[PDB]
């Protein structure tokens, strides 16, 4: 079921895009999942570490991206409202996972 | 000016000392490294300047006042 | 020509401008010339904005002019829809 | 007391531009509603001129560059004309 | 009395009319309930100003100039109504 | 010069060639990928030059539909294709005249098929200038007015409609401050699919209304995108019956038929106090 | 990657160049403030004869090089390239003369 | 007005019953936010059919709306 | 750091300045307020043009993905 | 003096928006969208200019003028 996780709009998850496919991202306690066509399960024992860019360089990107890498690649979710990076950002420290912010 | 830089009798004395080769520029790294480090300390490197030359091959030049800081 | 509007040749109130202008916490002093300039300014921007409503109520075969036409009006026109484009008209 | 409109005004105009047109009672209540929110532009961005430039006087000229910010390219254009002609005509008389 | 649930009064075809009015031809059915949240958090936000100006002049009712000034600060400015 | 559509699923550049009663595509690689196409059979002969595009265009158009390869289909095109600060801009003068070369020899050839055909065809050029955006299929393209037909011929699936074949033009969604509006052809063959235009920009409305009233073509305005497979069915099943009721004379009701307005305000222009 | 500044003569990774500049010529070149152009028309990979100075005051051949006055560090006794006519405009608008460190002008 | 004047006010009401208890409404004050209301619907609708044919689409998607409100910069 | 080069872009400004009114000058801090300003405008209308892109399911933006995210944040008519 | 955004810088700038492909046509209506914001951004400035009765555009003019738009810039003495 939905962990502990609650977004700023009291959501159990959040609307993201994995490449051209628009769905959503759920942080549960033991996992981070994609639920739209390709399914994506990621445990966070695998995470290597997550990268937030949050513009990379001048001007405000409203929507920021959220690259998780693994041991056998990265995954690079997009177009996340910048309001849900600090639950998600406390959420992933919460877990153990390593998050860097360029 | 230029010509009113030639050197003096008063002037830091300059040695050369052989070392191996291709290792010229790593003895300059390794002399300006630790001159870095030792700055500031009880006893510091009391040297001025170290070059070397690639036409005049093995040979590396520090430009100092005693063979002891040598 | 008593009113300051027959001394200018306007419509519009300039006595009411004036006092408003004075009333209204704008600026320490107010000229004399502002008041007209910009009743005329006023007065030009209602005669162009009522003569196109009259085209579109005329073209509707109406009589009388209805926030309809005003609508018809404003977003017809290149100059005011982009004036008015974050105006929103009721029953328009 | 008995509120101020600027709807004899808008008959007036009307009246000059078109003899044999009416106004509705709501079109009359948008157009008050018009005025009163040009007015409001025009007095808020002549004063906010008259603090960028240390004076405490609105004189004809912040109104008119006012005008030149707000109104587009050939409304700028006209109004201003309008405003010119009419401010000289009533200096000269 | 307290109104409890009552987004639904924004039937099926308000939302349907409101689309054809916008040009739209086929709806997706969870568009109805897309909307109907959205709207509700416009309300929440236009009505929580307009609230704010009628407690401030120390009143009672929401007056139609409340609402004037609560849409004219974000830039939603009413013609028609009073302004 | 390419085909579309191909014979092969291998794009191929091949030769054109003029006979006494038709054309004549034949691919250098297999003499098996002949495509031929009778004057005959050609409704339509369309040339389009690089005035924006990196490609020039020779269209024709058929009355009767052919199978090229494993395709039926009413339209073949042959085209070839341009593409391949001072030093910049010499560049843009160098594509520049490499269009106006392919411009002249495409329209020097379609003008020789038109003469060849002895008086049958002509050639029709887009009028670029009275050209609107819009989404026939699935992408937005410039839709293109000619002498007879409004052709969109640099993507596929090409878009080609014939002015005489047109019954009726209704505007979809055109109402209050609307952003965009649809454009349906209605043919006076019933048994033809009905022909949309999505998304034409609502600035090009009242051009549209032009162009349409120029052509002798009726139009008819509405807010709601009508369903033309629920029309055209009851239309096919009784064509008498429909015409009897007022077939779309009636639907257009161009009459405004608004009286009520809203009331007046006393009418006093005099000033008070 | 290490390259050699044309007008003070020290010499620095290209990167250390781009990201923070040169902590000499930066009053009048602001290479730190400046496009990959600029830096590779004042700092070149290209040079001869590694310097190592330490004590710049007291040294002949840091004033021998024109270099006492500068950062300790690396320098090159020669540099390919030269400054374009612009930058040595710029400079002379400053009141600054550039000597070319390439040898070919002594 | 496309929506009803009497569940819209229902509605307007029952927000309005968060922020101060027993609030009396004005003559223009219900009729102005349903105006606004649907005005503001109408550009939204407008804005979302313009994504749905972009994405060669006839039919509009909730996602459609999201993209809108993103662009517009609507929380 | 600013991805324009400066002159290029002092050209460009006082090209355009110039048909305005003739002898204009420029304080530098002007031309970099002015350099600031758009690239920033630049990259957030590259964003939503990204968006827009990725929304049509695909990843090369185009003239018609910015015509409309122009026209969606209301800019273009 | 259009032709000076080149290419290369264009691409830069999208590749800070996070831009991954680019059409050829990009350039061309980048460079129009930018001409079109400079224009009316300046002739603000220039009427602020004109009417301080100024022959030099100032930063307070284009502070102003951006302030005008709704694209408040801090650091420029705003
Ligand atoms: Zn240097």
């Amino acid at each position: 079921t939905p962990g502990s996780f609650q977004s700023q709009h009291m959501q159990p998850g959040v609307n993201c895009s994995l490449k051209a496919s628009e769905g959503q991202i759920y942080l549960l306690d033991k996992c981070l999942f994609f639920a739209t066509k390709p399914c994506v399960y990621l445990p966070y024992s695998g995470i290597i570490s997550v990268v937030t860019s949050r513009g990379t360089g001048q001007s405000t990107s409203r929507t920021f991206d959220i690259e998780v890498q693994f041991s056998g690649g990265s995954h690079t979710f997009a177009n996340i409202n910048k309001d849900e990076q600090k639950p998600i950002e406390d959420f992933l420290k919460g877990q153990g996972v390593r998050v860097k912010n360029e | 000016p230029q010509r009113l830089l030639i050197p003096t009798v008063d002037d830091p004395g300059i040695w050369g000392v052989k070392v191996r080769l291709g290792k010229e520029k790593d003895v300059v790294r390794q002399i300006l490294k630790k001159k870095l480090a030792r700055e500031g300390t009880k006893n510091p490197l009391e040297i001025y300047s170290a070059f070397q030359r690639d036409s005049f091959k093995g040979h590396v030049y520090i430009e100092a006042r005693k063979a002891e800081a040598i | 020509a008593k009113t300051r509007s027959s001394r200018a040749g306007l419509q519009f109130p300039v006595g009411r401008v004036h006092r408003l202008l004075r009333k209204g916490n704008y600026s320490e002093r107010v000229g004399a010339g502002a008041p007209v300039y910009l009743a005329a300014v006023l007065e030009y921007l209602t005669a162009e904005i009522l003569e196109l409503a009259g085209n579109a109520a005329r073209d509707n075969k109406k009589t009388r002019i209805i926030p309809r036409h005003l609508q018809l009006a404003i977003r017809n026109d290149e100059e005011l829809n982009k004036l008015l484009g974050r105006v929103t008209i009721a029953q328009g | 007391s008995r509120k101020e409109s600027y709807s004899i005004y808008v008959y007036k105009v009307l009246k000059q531009v078109h003899p044999d047109t009416g106004i509705s009672s709501k079109a009359m209540g948008i157009m008050n509603s018009f005025v009163n929110d040009i007015f409001e532009r025009i007095a808020g961005e002549a004063s906010r001129l008259a603090h960028y430039n240390k004076r405490s006087t609105i004189t004809s000229r912040e109104i008119q560059t006012a005008v030149r910010l707000l109104l587009p390219g050939e409304l700028a254009k006209h109004a201003v004309s309008e405003g010119t002609k009419a401010v000289t005509c009533y200096t000269s008389a | 009395k307290v109104l409890r649930d009552n987004i639904q009064g924004i039937t099926k075809p308000a939302i349907r009319r409101l689309a054809r009015r916008g040009g739209v031809k086929r709806i997706s059915g969870l568009i109805y309930e897309e909307t109907r949240g959205v709207l509700k958090v416009f309300l929440e936000n236009v009505i929580r100003d307009a609230v704010t100006y009628t407690e401030h002049a120390k009143r009672k009712t929401v007056t139609a100039m409340d609402v004037v000034y609560a849409l004219k600060r974000q830039g939603r400015t009413l013609y028609g109504f009073g302004g | 010069v390419f085909v579309r559509p191909a014979p092969d699923s291998k794009r191929v550049t091949g030769t054109l060639f003029i006979h006494q009663n038709g054309i004549r595509y034949q691919s250098p690689v297999r003499s098996d990928h002949r495509v031929d196409i009778l004057f005959s059979n050609i409704k339509h002969l369309f040339f389009q030059p690089c005035k924006e595009e990196l490609m020039v265009i020779i269209h024709c158009h058929l009355k009767t539909p052919l199978m090229i390869g494993k395709k039926k289909t009413f339209d073949v095109q042959f085209y070839r294709e341009v593409s391949d600060d001072e030093d910049e801009l010499e560049q843009e003068q160098e594509e520049r005249r490499r269009k106006a070369l392919l411009d002249k020899e495409f329209r020097r050839f379609a003008e020789e098929i038109s003469e060849a055909s002895n008086g049958l065809l002509d050639l029709e050029t887009p009028f670029r200038e009275l050209g609107f955006t819009g989404v026939p299929f699935r992408s937005s393209v410039l839709c293109l007015p000619t002498r007879d037909c409004l052709i969109q011929l640099i993507d596929t699936p090409f878009l080609v409609v014939t002015l005489e074949e047109i019954e009726v033009a209704h505007l979809e969604r055109v109402q209050f401050g609307l952003k965009n509006f649809d454009l349906v052809f209605v043919f006076k063959d019933f048994s033809k699919p009905v022909v949309h235009i999505n998304t034409i920009p609502i600035e090009m409305l009242e051009f549209v209304k032009q162009w349409l009233t120029d052509v002798d073509i009726p139009y008819s305005e509405g807010a709601v995108n009508l369903n033309w497979g629920t029309i055209m069915k009851t239309i096919q099943a009784d064509p008498y019956e429909f015409f009897e009721n007022g077939g779309w004379s009636x639907x257009x009701x161009x009459x405004x038929x608004x009286x009520x307005x809203x009331x007046x305000x006393x009418x006093x222009x005099x000033x008070x106090x | 990657r290490e390259r050699a500044c044309m007008l003070c003569g020290i010499v620095l990774p290209g990167r250390v160049f781009m990201q923070n500049g040169c902590p000499n010529c930066d009053s009048v070149l602001n290479l730190r403030d400046s496009d990959q152009a600029t830096v590779n028309e004042c700092t070149s990979s290209s040079f001869e004869g590694l310097v190592a100075v330490g004590d710049n005051e007291h040294s002949w051949v840091a004033k021998w090089l024109r270099v006492d006055r500068f950062q300790p560090g690396l320098y090159a006794v020669r540099v390919d390239g030269r400054l374009p006519s612009d930058i040595v405009a710029a400079l002379e608008q400053y009141g600054v003369y550039y000597r070319p460190r390439d040898g070919s002008v002594i | 007005l496309l929506i009803r004047k009497l569940p819209f006010q229902r509605l307007v009401r029952e927000i309005a019953q968060d922020f101060k208890t027993d609030l009396r409404f004005q003559s223009a004050a219900i009729g102005a936010l349903q105006e606004a209301s649907e005005a503001y619907l109408v550009g939204l609708f407008e804005d979302t059919n313009l994504c749905a044919i972009h994405a060669k689409r006839v039919t509009i998607m909730p996602k459609d709306i999201q993209l809108a409100r993103r662009i517009r910069g609507e929380r």
